[PDB]
Formats: structure tokens, sequence, C-alpha cells
């Protein structure tokens, strides 16, 4: 099982 | 034969995820050059954004464990380095 969500988070905030 | 040699040799049938990881594999490479911190950084979101699509379209298998291991691996290097850049 992929967590996408804690993937998703971390990418929005490594994008800044 | 690495993970990420491994990862390589099963997406050859793949060109978008080929290409993928090789924008990641740039992002190393300037990881480890003089003044490359800011590409890096670059290469890493850029590829990371594709790969995550890459990943949940993946059917299941080794080549998604695989993948798997080297995004969660890209991310942590990635954050890394941001933090050691943000000082
Ligand atoms: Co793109």
């Amino acid at each position: 099982d992929i967590d996408f969500d804690d993937l998703s988070r971390r990418f929005e905030e490594l994008k800044k | 034969t690495s993970a990420r040699d491994l990862l390589r040799e099963m997406a050859r049938d793949k060109p978008r995820l080929l290409a993928a990881l090789e924008v990641a594999s740039a992002a190393m490479a300037k990881e480890e050059a003089a003044g490359g911190e800011q590409d890096a950084l670059d290469l890493y979101q850029h590829s990371l954004g594709e790969l995550l699509l890459l990943l949940a379209a993946e059917p299941p298998g080794r080549r998604r464990e695989l993948l798997h291991t080297e995004v969660q691996n890209l991310m942590a290097r990635a954050e890394y380095l941001k933090e050691q850049v943000k000082m």
C-alpha cells in the first residue's frame, strides 16, 4: 500500500 | 546491480518512465557539483511529479515496488537538500 496522501503532501511542500 | 539499475532495465519498454528517471539521475548528478543545488532541486521536483503519477499508473508487481522505493528515496534526497539550501 502506497501512501499517496503522504507523498502528495510532501511534494507540495517540496515544490516551493 | 543496484535497485536503480534494475528499475531502469524494467523500464526499458516505457520511454516516459525512462525519461523521468533520467531527469532524476541528472538531479543527483547536480547535487554532486559545485553550485548545482538549485538545479538539483528543480530536477528533483520535476522528476518527482512525473514519477508520482507513473507510480499511480503502475500495475502491481516488482517494477511498482522498485519505483515506490526509488520515489521515496528521491523525495528524501530532495527534502534533505532543500533543508541544506535553506541555511
Ligand atoms: Co514534465
